[PDB]
């Protein structure tokens, strides 16, 4: 089990990095949904 | 007359078992150890991984 440690492991490290990086991503995706948002409303602002 | 007549059919049997006991450990402490320091090398993927 070593070796099959080994591998779980590989596997199991390169997931994480999911986590590792998305806390900052998926934080992105949503400012990015969040600014989409905010910019119409400020248009319709503009329609009034 | 031959009260020492006996001893050395055994000291040669016995010295080969008792030398072999320790050839059995003898290839432990580096086969087996060896083969055990192996699996560092195997895991010393580690740095590559890291």
């Amino acid at each position: 089990q070593m070796q099959n440690r080994k591998e779980e492991i590989q596997i199991l490290e390169m997931e994480a990095q999911a986590a590792a990086r998305l806390r900052q991503v998926m934080e992105l995706r949503e400012k990015e949904d969040r600014q989409r948002m905010v910019r119409m409303d400020m248009d319709i602002h503009r329609q009034q | 007359q031959l009260n020492d007549l006996e001893k050395l059919y055994e000291e040669k049997q016995d010295a080969l078992m008792r030398h072999e006991r320790e050839r059995r450990e003898i290839i432990t402490y580096e086969q087996e150890m060896r083969y055990s320091k192996l699996v560092d090398a195997e895991r010393q993927v580690r740095e590559e991984r890291l």
